[PDB]
RNA sequence: UCAGGGAACUGAAACAUCUCAGUACCUGAAGGAGAAGAAAGAGAAUUCGAUUCCGUUAGUAGCGGCGAGCGAACCCGGAU
RNA sequence: AAGCUACACCUCAGAAGGUGAGAGUCCUGUAGGCGAACGAGCCCUGAGUAGGUCGUUGUUCGUGAAACGAUGACUGAAUCCGCGCGGACCACCGCGCAAGGCUAAAUACUCCCAGUGACCGAUAGCGCAUAGUACCGUGAGGGAAAGGUGAAAAGAACCCCGGGAGGGGAGUGAAAGAGAACCUGAAACCGUGGACUUACAAGCAGUCAUGGCACCUUAUGCGUGUUAUGGCGUGCCUAUUGAAGCAUGAGCCGGCGACUUAGACCUGACGUGCGAGCUUAAGUUGAAAAACGGAGGCGGAGC
RNA sequence: GUAGGGGAGCGUUCAGUCCGCGGAGAAGCCAUACCGGAAGGAGUGGUGGAGCCGACUGAAGUGCGGAUGCCGGCAUGAGU
């Protein structure tokens, strides 16, 4: 194809400001206003006086669980899925932590998935359509 | 990439020079008060053209009512009497009727004075 | 589609090509791509101040009559000191990789317009002599009015034809969805990346 | 790089929903208060209004 | 300027070789080599010379005085020949005694 | 490069803690590099296995007139 | 002549530079090959200590519940059923053997050399097309401007005015419309000649209208130049409630001269790829080209 | 219509690709009454003597009247 004829998508690239260079747009001060603290810059989201001061309620640590909403799992068609493969075919991304599952709408057919642990209302509704859940003993 | 200013400000320079003709002075020779004085010319030239269609209708009428009184009714109650006159409605220029023709002229005089009584 | 190839087979093939008629729009951006990263960034200027090579304070803040100034290395004096130059930079960046393979395939595509010879082998050059080549390449409408690239696997049979000036070699690997699409043919040859 | 403003975080100022910034209700710290039963109870939690956009970049990532 | 080297410094004839010219007026004519200058790439062939105005005084004459001299040429005369005429060049291949590398062209030694 | 000394303008919209910064500067020693280096370690798995460098962890954990602001390491991926 | 043209030729060599203007085949070279005498180059296991009190300090460590290492002052242990740590401290449970030394490589830098460049090209680029010179300073120290005959010196014999300087000829050369105050040669500034004009005139210097006089190469017109006369008409910028202002700036012209860069940083608009999933970083290997590399990052659950 | 936001564009250098031009003469400079809605662009002539235009895409040390701005040249005061 033709080099002189390639064209990048149109709207994909927009010209730079160019500020001064001008009575045609842009004169004189710049973008900027006239006098004041609009110069040469600095100072950041500060309104020096008193900035909204609330008070401070705290407690350091966290760590939370890896998430696996069952409503996806029951279009899955795979069933009786040991987790350790889930990681290695798809969804639980993360390494650092444990996983967890949880209601979402329907559970279906059968299954047998080994998460960390669970919301005991997922045993409520896991354990009717004849599945178990282990908890990692 | 450097892109020095050459070529490009002598150009504009000699533009703004060239527009300058019979400028006295510095006014035709250094750029600075050959573009101030530009920009004072634009004011003119605009204002000028607008009022320069006023000027002619001074002028206009200013021969009209002169050979209106020629034949002894002013430019009032003349050009009134055409349109008083009403389908009469030349008006365009009677200046240069009133100028060149005088037979016309005083026939027209004549039909402002009857189109009044 | 899958044209004739030459002296090994002379079998058809064509790959499900990206071809909803190769918009110039993600050809563009890869070529810009490729331009930018193997642009050098080797375009140093003195800096204002302490790259510049000058002095101190100059005279006097008030009362001398003339104008203000602090020191002879400003972009103001026209001693030294580029406010705003260029420095030393890189423009390379990971272009996504989905879209330079869906490049390097719309560029093929792009030569079944009218383009892209024989994937196959088809070497009938006396070992390695650019006259040959010549020969070669004239049977096949290569006459040169247009210039043509070429990529292969065998070190002897790119040897035949560095020089020539409508031609110019590649290896296996290393294809350019700029250099197949700056050249005005492709001798695809070597089949073996042709084929899956 | 880029700080959390540190002031933000166990501070008032949850970041926390439909991207909406919830703060807290104030007065009456643990500075004296005769005042109200009905006031002392009703300093649990707020959420401003006008200001997030500054707030949220206090703490974008949301320590 | 650095001059003249970019020919590495080297001279494609010998002091006392016959040479012909092509290149400007002189194309097509022949004569001996008689200074060959070669950092300077310079060359004197006899009839190539031209008329210099000599020292208006005092080389040991009063009045000056015109006379015709040798003007030398880069180059761009065109070196050794036997077959008759232009002539590239390539043989250094052992004379007698094997040891001088002596020219060629297509045909014979220089 | 390492070491012995060690600022201040500045920011904090004033200034003492704080920052600027162990920055500039001075001095000593050495080389083609230097420093460091072979666990009374890291750390929470009864994991690891000299040092250095890069990526990431992560601006996370924390530090702080809890202000301005400062800011790790482990695991893991690389160079060796 | 290297360009045009017409017929050829080499190519493992059409990278480049020179050559009277643009050379694959004229020169130097290039791919490739060879290549030297001397030449450079991979029963024990560390005590004035460990530990402690006082002052301090380092790492995220600002006396904080403040551990641990570190020494300035004073003190001062234990041996393998023993010794140090695991962030006051205790028990349990774990990790490790202090008070002896050495140790290549991955790392940094650029006086020096080579290659390369969406780097400059004479107010740029190093300060220097070379100079730490001239010049300034008692000194420490500071610190310039810098360019171009012609292809080749063929560098102007001889004559003329002149003490010379300078020029005019003759010659050379394609050109002297290149002559050594030597490529181009803008503008401000200085002049000579010509057209149209100006010695009762009040003027931000123009503008518009009309007559006069010239002229005729985008050009006999709705021309171009210049004039006389009428009407109208308060420089430019900045700063300001408000500027012709007797408010700032500026002698003029030339050139230099100010919204940038950076970062896996944030937040939006537009565009592309893949889409419930998207993507790599450092690096490895290949480079006239780019592939590989899931560590890690973002969605997916909130309170 | 001032600050300000938005839109479409002109010109300069460099880079990639194309189309080409050049000693029967290139860029630059000089005159000009032609053209485009503007930034601007062409025609012809004079000068010059070796390089260069147009189109599409990309990157910017990219557009000066001011700064008692810088460097340089030249004026006024004055034949004082
Ligand atoms: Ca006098
Ligand atoms: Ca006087
Ligand atoms: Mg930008
Ligand atoms: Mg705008
Ligand atoms: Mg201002
Ligand atoms: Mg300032
Ligand atoms: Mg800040
Ligand atoms: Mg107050
Ligand atoms: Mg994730
Ligand atoms: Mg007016
Ligand atoms: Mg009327
Ligand atoms: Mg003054
Ligand atoms: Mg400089
Ligand atoms: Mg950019
Ligand atoms: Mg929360
Ligand atoms: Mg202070
Ligand atoms: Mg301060
Ligand atoms: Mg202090
Ligand atoms: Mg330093
Ligand atoms: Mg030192
Ligand atoms: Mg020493
Ligand atoms: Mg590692
Ligand atoms: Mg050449
Ligand atoms: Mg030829
Ligand atoms: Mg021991
Ligand atoms: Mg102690
Ligand atoms: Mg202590
Ligand atoms: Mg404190
Ligand atoms: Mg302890
Ligand atoms: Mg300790
Ligand atoms: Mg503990
Ligand atoms: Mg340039
Ligand atoms: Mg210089
Ligand atoms: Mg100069
Ligand atoms: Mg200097
Ligand atoms: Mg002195
Ligand atoms: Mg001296
Ligand atoms: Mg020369
Ligand atoms: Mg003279
Ligand atoms: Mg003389
Ligand atoms: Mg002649
Ligand atoms: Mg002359
Ligand atoms: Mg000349
Ligand atoms: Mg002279
Ligand atoms: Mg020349
Ligand atoms: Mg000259
Ligand atoms: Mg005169
Ligand atoms: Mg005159
Ligand atoms: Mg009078
Ligand atoms: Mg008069
Ligand atoms: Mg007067
Ligand atoms: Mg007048
Ligand atoms: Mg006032
Ligand atoms: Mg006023
Ligand atoms: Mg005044
Ligand atoms: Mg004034
Ligand atoms: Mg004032
Ligand atoms: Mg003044
Ligand atoms: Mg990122
Ligand atoms: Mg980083
Ligand atoms: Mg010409
Ligand atoms: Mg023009
Ligand atoms: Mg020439
Ligand atoms: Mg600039
Ligand atoms: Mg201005
Ligand atoms: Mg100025
Ligand atoms: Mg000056």
């Amino acid at each position: 194809m033709k080099l002189h004829d390639l064209k990048p998508t149109p709207g994909s690239r927009k010209d730079r400001k160019r500020v001064g260079r001008g009575p045609g747009g842009t004169d004189k001060t710049a973008g900027r206003g006239h006098k004041g603290q609009k110069s040469r810059s600095g100072a950041g989201k500060g309104a020096f006086f008193e900035g909204g001061r609330s008070r401070l309620i705290a407690r350091l640590p966290k760590r939370g669980f890896n998430n696996v909403g069952t409503t996806y799992e029951v279009v899955k068609l795979s069933q009786l899925q040991d987790l350790e493969d889930t990681t290695f075919d798809r969804d639980t991304l993360e390494a650092y932590r444990l996983v967890r599952r949880k209601n979402r709408p329907v559970k279906l057919l059968a299954s047998g998935e080994i998460s960390r642990a669970v919301t005991v209302h997922v045993d409520a509704a896991s354990a009717a359509a004849i599945k178990a859940v282990e908890a990692a003993g | 990439p450097r892109a020095k200013t050459g070529i490009v400000r002598r150009r504009r320079h000699k533009k703004v020079l060239k527009r300058a003709k019979g400028f006295w002075g510095s006014r035709s020779k250094q750029y600075r008060n050959a573009f101030q004085t530009l920009l004072n010319a634009a004011t003119y030239e605009y204002r000028d053209r607008r009022n320069k269609k006023r000027d002619f209708r001074r002028l206009w009428i200013q021969r009209i009512n002169a050979g209106a009184r020629l034949h002894g009714m002013n430019y009032s109650t003349f050009i009134n009497g055409l349109k008083r006159a009403n389908i009469d409605l030349n008006r365009k220029v009677l200046a240069d009727i009133a100028a060149r023709e005088p037979e016309a002229f005083k026939a027209l005089v004549d039909a402002s004075r009857n189109a009044r009584q | 589609m899958a044209q004739i190839n030459v002296i090994g087979q002379n079998g058809g093939r064509t790959i499900e090509l990206p071809l909803p008629e190769v918009n110039s729009g993600v050809l563009h951006e890869v070529v810009t791509w490729q331009l930018a990263s193997r642009r050098r960034g080797t375009a140093s200027t003195r800096t204002r101040a302490q790259v510049s090579k000058t002095g101190r304070k100059m005279y006097g803040q008030k009362g001398t009559g003339n104008a203000r100034h602090g020191d002879r290395s400003v972009p103001t004096f026209v001693g030294g000191g580029v406010a705003f130059g260029p420095k030393p930079r890189s423009y390379d960046y990971t272009l996504p990789r989905q879209v330079r393979q869906l490049g390097l395939a719309m560029a093929i595509a792009s030569r079944q317009e009218g383009g892209k010879l024989v994937a196959v082998d088809g070497f009938d050059i006396a070992d390695a002599k650019t006259k040959n080549f010549i020969s070669w390449a004239k049977q096949n409408g290569l006459d040169g009015t247009e210039k043509v690239l070429l990529v292969t696997d065998d070190e002897n049979t790119r040897r035949a034809a560095r020089n020539v000036s409508w031609v110019s070699v590649l290896p296996v690997a290393g294809v350019n969805v700029y250099d197949i699409l700056r050249h005005d043919r492709l001798v695809i040859d070597a089949a073996a990346l042709e084929i899956v | 790089p880029k700080m959390k403003t540190h002031k933000m975080a166990k501070r008032r100022i949850k970041i926390t929903g439909t991207g909406k910034v919830m703060a807290f209700k104030s007065g009456k710290r643990h500075q004296n208060t005769g005042k109200s039963g009905d006031e002392i109870r009703g300093k649990g939690k707020g959420f401003v209004l006008a200001k997030a956009e500054w707030a949220r970049m206090k703490l974008m990532l949301p320590r | 300027p650095s001059a003249g080297s970019h020919h590495n410094d080297k001279l494609h004839f010998k002091k006392g070789d016959t040479v012909i010219v092509l290149s400007g007026k002189h194309k097509g004519q022949t004569g001996k080599v008689l200074l060959a200058l070669p950092r300077d790439q310079k060359v004197v062939v006899e009839g190539v010379n031209v008329i210099t105005k000599n020292v208006k005084p005092s080389m040991t004459n009063p009045q000056g005085g015109q006379e015709q001299r040798e003007l030398a040429l880069h180059a761009s005369k065109v070196a050794l020949v036997d077959p008759e005429t232009g002539k590239a060049t390539r043989v250094r291949k052992q004379i007698v005694d094997g040891k001088k590398v002596r020219v060629a062209v297509a045909s014979g030694k220089t």
